[PDB]
DNA sequence: TTACCGTGGGAAAGA
DNA sequence: AATCTTTCCCACGGT
C-alpha cells in the first residue's frame, strides 16, 4: 500500500 | 569413492559463520534481434555480480592451500545459452561486477525466448559452473500500434523494475543510463540502475512516504521511480509518450517495452527530466506551434524504457571443494505446509541428490521433479529436548544440501506454532 | 582523410 | 485487398 524513499532534488539548467 | 556428505558439525559451523557465495545476473526482459551480419547490442548491458562474503573467504582458503593471487581470481564468460554464438569474456579484475556490452542475438536463432549463460571458473581452472539468467523475449522490432493489455509481456506493471537510457542521433557511443551513485542521480555511460516504477494516485502529494497503486502503467499517469539498490527517488513524474522529438500531453495508452518516454516533473512549468552529458537536470519544454497537445523537448529528455529482471544463485562448499560444479543451483520460491506433517518446497533446479535440512537436522526428503520437493518435518523434540508439543513458537532456517556437501541457503524459515 | 560500424527510419516481403 | 509483423535496406554521424 505505501512506499518510502528519499527524494533527490533535480537541479535546473 | 563418493565424496563426503555434510556432517551435523559442519552444518552447525556454516549456520554460525554464513560465508555464502552469490552470483547475480541483472538483465533486460526483452531484446531486439539482429538480421544479416548486423549487431544490435543488448541494452542495458547484462551485468554479473559476485556478492557475499563468501568470495573473499573462498579466496583466502585457496591461497592458504598454495594458490597464487592469480589462481584464486574468479573468471567468467557470458553468451546466449544453447546457441552456436560465441561466449565473451567478462573482466572481473579488481571489481566484483562486470557488464557485457556487446551481446546480440542473430536471427540464425529461431527461438522466441532465450536465457543468457554465465560460465565461471577460478584461475587455477577449478570449475564453478554455469548460471542462467531469467527468460528473455526476442522481438523483431517494436510495434507502431497502441499496446494492448492482452499482451502483458510487452507492458509494464506498477512496482516492477525498469531501466532508462538516452541515445543521441543513433550513435552507440552516446548511450547513457539513468543511475544513482554517491547519493545523486546521473547518466552513466557504463552502469545502469534498475528502478521500481510505482504508480501513484493523481492526488498524491510530494512526500518521502507515498501510497502505491496496482496495475499497468499508462502514458499520462503519475509515477515514482525508486532505485532498487539505493532507495533514492526522483520527484513525482508524469510519464509521457514521445513522438519524434515532442511529448504528447493527451496520450493515455499503456506504456510499451522499448518505447521512448518523457518524464514531466509534476507541478512545474513544463520541466522535463533531462541529461546533459553526465548531469541529470530538468529542462523546460517549448509549446508546439498551433498544437496545444504537444511540447517540444530537449534531445536529452527522451528516454527509452525497458523492463529488467534478476537471476540470483547462492551456494557454499560445506565440506570444502568438490569435483562437481555447484550448478544448477536450486532456488526455493515458497514453502507450503500439507498423516505426518510434510513441508512442500516449490522452486527450480531441484534434484534427487538434495536433502532439506531444518536447522542442523537433516529431514527425510522426497524428490518429485525439478520444481517440487516434499520433506518430513522433524519432531519439535529435535530442537527442544523436553518438548512433547510446541509450547512457544520456534523458528528454524530451511536449507538445501547436496550429497557432496554443497549448501544452498534459502531466505526462508519454518516456524513451529503452538497448538491453539 | 579513408574504412568501418550500431542504430533508427523506412521499404519490401510475409501472414 | 488491406493491415500488421517480420525482414531487408541504407545513411547519419560516430570510432
Amino acid at each position: 500500500k505505501k512506499a518510502t524513499a528519499t527524494t533527490w532534488m533535480v537541479p535546473t539548467a | 569413492s563418493p565424496p563426503k556428505r555434510l556432517t551435523r558439525e559442519a552444518m552447525r559451523n556454516y549456520l554460525k559463520e554464513r560465508g555464502d557465495q552469490t552470483v547475480l545476473i541483472l538483465h533486460a526482459k526483452v531484446a531486439q534481434k539482429s538480421y544479416g551480419n548486423e549487431k544490435r547490442f543488448f541494452c542495458p548491458p547484462p551485468c554479473v555480480y559476485l556478492m557475499g562474503s563468501g568470495w573473499k573467504k573462498k579466496k583466502e582458503q585457496m591461497e592458504r592451500d598454495g594458490c597464487s593471487e592469480q589462481e584464486s581470481q574468479p573468471c567468467a564468460f557470458i553468451g546466449i545459452g544453447n546457441s552456436d554464438q560465441e561466449m565473451q569474456q567478462l573482466n572481473l579484475e579488481g571489481k566484483n561486477y562486470c557488464t557485457a556490452k556487446t551481446l546480440y542475438i542473430s536471427d540464425s536463432d529461431k527461438r522466441k525466448h532465450f536465457m543468457l549463460s554465465v560460465k565461471m571458473f577460478y584461475g587455477n581452472s577449478d570449475d564453478i559452473g554455469v548460471f542462467l539468467s531469467k527468460r528473455i523475449k526476442v522481438i523483431s522490432k517494436p510495434s507502431k500500434k497502441k499496446q494492448s493489455l492482452k499482451n502483458a509481456d510487452l507492458c509494464i506493471a506498477s512496482g516492477t523494475k525498469v531501466a532508462l537510457f538516452n541515445r543521441l542521433r543513433s550513435q552507440t557511443v552516446s548511450t547513457r543510463y539513468l543511475h544513482v551513485e554517491g547519493g545523486n542521480f546521473h547518466a552513466s555511460s557504463q552502469q545502469w540502475g534498475a528502478f521500481y516504477i510505482h504508480l501513484l494516485d493523481d492526488d498524491e502529494s510530494e512526500g518521502e512516504e507515498f501510497t502505491v497503486r496496482d496495475g499497468y502503467i499508462h502514458y499520462g499517469q503519475t509515477v515514482k521511480l525508486v532505485c532498487s539498490v539505493t532507495g533514492m527517488a526522483l520527484p513525482r513524474l508524469i510519464i509521457r509518450k514521445v513522438d519524434k522529438q515532442t511529448a504528447l500531453l493527451d496520450a493515455d495508452d499503456p506504456v510499451s517495452q522499448l518505447h521512448k518516454c518523457a518524464f514531466y516533473l509534476k507541478d512545474t512549468e513544463r520541466m522535463y527530466l533531462c541529461l546533459s552529458q553526465e548531469r541529470i537536470i530538468q529542462f523546460q519544454a517549448t509549446p508546439c506551434p498551433k498544437e496545444q497537445n504537444k511540447e517540444m523537448i530537449n534531445d536529452g529528455a527522451s528516454w527509452t524504457i525497458i523492463s529488467t529482471d534478476k537471476a540470483e544463485y547462492t551456494f557454499y562448499e560445506g565440506m570444502g571443494p568438490v569435483l562437481a560444479p555447484v550448478t544448477p543451483v536450486p532456488v526455493v520460491e515458497s514453502l507450503q505446509l500439507n498423516d505426518v506433517a510434510m513441508l512442500e518446497l516449490t522452486g527450480q533446479n531441484f534434484t534427487p541428490n538434495l536433502r532439506v535440512w531444518f536447522g542442523d537436522v537433516e529431514a527425510e526428503t522426497m524428490y518429485r521433479c525439478g520444481e517440487s520437493m516434499l520433506c518430513v518435518v522433524p519432531d519439535i523434540s529435535a530442537f527442544r529436548e523436553g518438548w512433547r508439543w510446541v509450547r512457544q513458537p520456534v523458528q528454524v532456517p530451511v536449507t538445501l544440501v547436496r550429497n557432496d556437501g554443497v549448501i544452498y541457503s534459502t531466505s526462508l524459515t519454518f516456524t513451529y506454532t503452538p497448538e491453539p
